């Protein structure tokens, strides 16, 4: 879970 | 007296409630008090467009004046506007900034007249030194756009900045670069965050609202179990004010992988692409009490709760 | 079905006005008036009426085909500002 | 000028002539009524008399004549009209050295 | 001494900039006295740059010119404050  | 800046004056005495009426013009401050209670404000609503439009007329008032009476009714009257935010960057080598008030108003007045050769500029100072603008559109022709205009906030001091959405989209950068020059930045970033309500937007952002502080019969066998699902929630919201967001569209390009299921998207190598709005009114506070419902997990997941830390809600997730 | 309009050369299909009409219509009633006049000297005040008003009508032509050059003059012009 | 042969499809949609343009015309006639009385001599009576049975002939054939229904200017203002365009493309040549020189 | 200058004030929260306009008697004559305040170190509260001009009349004798370097040595090693009470001195 990353945000780009 | 030209006519169509006269409709602008009957459509705000239209546009505003008999309870609130009072309200504004002792705000206004323009019409001395002795005409305020001439007018009989019990009497038809039609009769006090046909009064006020007689001390209109003798007092001579301009297009800033009937511009000046739109910011009071927008100030009082802030749920009708969406307000998107603008996030402005400090330059290296740089260390102190020179503001002035006098160097803030000419500088943003030529940007905009040397432009487009109809913009209607129009200031108002308020509590805490902050500016409130509006910007009437007008392309090449025309007398600019006066059913729909334009408003900025800027507080005299700060990067950020809350700006309404306009009808007009061709004009969001030429808006954007005008308020970097004329308040000495060197880059603009439209950050992604809006909401209805500006006393909330400035509250989760600015941060200074948030924080206010200096029988044996009806027994449970789940003790491990009830005060785990209210222990994330206190650690993280509390029972302690929030701000109000009531919007937050999430872009899911992520793709589907279990360990219940060994023959449902078993060989797809192709990216599941969704979006998921959220439509509910103060959703900060909606999100805690499913926790002790028992009808959501106690851990959590950190895109719900990362609203006010990360200061967006527009997110885009990528899964496997 | 062979009434005539008569319209100046480089016009299209949706640039037909009102005014191409009546102008055949003006000189197919001119020779129907001039027959039942036998005087010499009223059919020359007709034949005044018919060289300077027809001139009036090449005139109000002239000038709207110049109202719509400076009308695609602005929708030209308006690609070069923005 | 060229020729006309008209469809038997067209005469469906058509109208009758606007009241600005036959405003016009009886304003052009009163104008050509008067320059040639004051460029006659002898016998005013009866060439006035064949000039208005010609203009009551004339504005009845256009009564009778069915016209397109596409817009016109207002023949009627049409020294005035003119100039309102020239005053706004002076404009947009200003506007350009608002442009163009910066 | 809000009484003692004439005109409104325009004020930024930062401070770093500031402008008022003052009148004094030294000799039975208004002098308006405009005095811009501009600051260079930020972590600091007295003033560095002190530019003050005059609003009104400025031909006359060596008494403004020795009050204009009066009033430019009071703003850089006295505080505001204690220099409007040596004003009604």
């Amino acid at each position: 879970f990353i945000i780009d | 007296m030209d006519e169509t800046v006269a409709e602008f004056i009957k459509r705000t005495i239209l546009k505003i409630p008999m309870n609130e009426l009072t309200t504004i013009l002792k705000a206004w401050d323009f019409l001395s008090e002795n005409q305020l209670q001439t007018v009989n404000f019990r009497q038809r609503k039609e009769s006090v467009v046909q009064h006020l439009i007689h001390l209109c007329e003798e007092k001579r008032a301009s297009i800033s004046d009937a511009a000046l009476l739109d910011i009071i009714y927008m100030q009082f009257h802030q749920h009708q506007k969406v307000w998107e935010v603008f996030q402005m960057s400090k330059g290296p080598g740089e260390d102190v900034d020179l503001f002035d008030m006098k160097q803030f108003k000419n500088s943003f007045k030529k940007i905009l007249q040397r432009a487009l050769k109809n913009v209607t500029v129009s200031f108002r100072e308020t509590e805490e030194n902050a500016v409130w603008i509006r910007i009437a559109w007008g392309t090449q022709y025309t007398k600019p756009n006066q059913y729909k205009p334009t408003y900025v906030v800027y507080y005299s001091q700060t990067p950020y900045a809350f700006t309404s959405s306009s009808m007009l989209r061709r004009n969001t950068p030429l808006l954007g670069q005008a308020l970097t020059i004329a308040s000495k930045h060197h880059q603009i970033v439209k950050m992604d965050l809006r909401s209805r309500y500006l006393d909330s937007l400035k509250a989760i952002v600015f941060k200074q609202y948030n924080q206010t502080f200096e029988d044996s019969r009806i027994i449970h066998e789940n003790i491990v179990e009830k005060e785990r699902v209210q222990r994330i929630t206190q650690e993280t919201f509390g029972d302690y004010p929030q701000p109000q967001l009531e919007f937050a569209q999430y872009k899911l390009e992520t793709k589907f992988k279990s360990g219940l299921n060994g023959s449902i998207l078993a060989e797809r190598e192709e990216p599941l692409r969704c979006l998921i709005k959220f439509s509910s009114p103060h959703l900060l506070e909606a999100l805690k009490s499913l926790a002790p419902a028992g009808i959501a997990d106690a851990p959590l997941s950190p895109l719900l709760t990362c609203i006010p830390n990360k200061r967006m809600n527009y997110f885009k997730i990528r899964d496997k | 079905d062979i009434v005539h309009i008569w319209c100046p050369e480089g016009m299209k299909t949706s640039d037909i006005k009102e005014l191409n009409i009546v102008l055949p219509e003006f000189e197919k009633t001119h020779l129907e008036h001039q027959q039942r006049i036998e005087s010499k000297v009223c059919k020359a005040a007709i034949a005044t009426f018919y060289v300077n008003v027809k001139e009036q009508f090449i005139k109000m032509l002239k000038e709207s085909q110049m109202l719509t050059n400076l009308k695609r003059k602005n929708a030209k012009m308006i690609s070069d500002i923005e | 000028l060229k020729h006309g042969k008209t469809a038997a499809s067209k005469r469906k949609t058509w109208q009758p002539l606007s009241k600005s343009t036959r405003d016009h015309l009886q304003t052009m006639m009163e104008s050509v009524i008067m320059t040639i009385l004051s460029n006659s001599i002898k016998e005013k009576e009866e060439i006035q008399y064949h000039l208005n049975f010609l203009k009551k002939r004339l504005l009845q054939q256009c009564e009778t004549l069915k016209v397109p229904p596409k817009k016109m200017e207002d023949l009627t203002n049409v020294s005035s009209l003119l100039n309102m365009e020239r005053a706004r493309d002076k404009a947009n040549e200003e506007g350009l050295a608002l442009l163009q020189e910066e | 001494f809000a009484a003692l200058l004439t005109g409104p004030l325009q004020r930024n929260p930062l401070c770093n900039l500031l402008s008022f306009t003052y009148k004094l008697d030294p000799g039975g004559q208004s002098f308006p006295f405009c005095a811009r305040l501009l600051y260079k170190d930020l972590t600091a509260t007295l003033p560095t740059d002190v530019t003050v001009t005059c609003q009104g009349v400025e031909v006359l004798s060596t008494s403004w010119e020795e009050q204009r370097a009066s009033h430019e040595t009071l703003f850089c090693t006295k505080p505001l404050h204690q220099v409007f009470a040596s004003f009604t001195r």
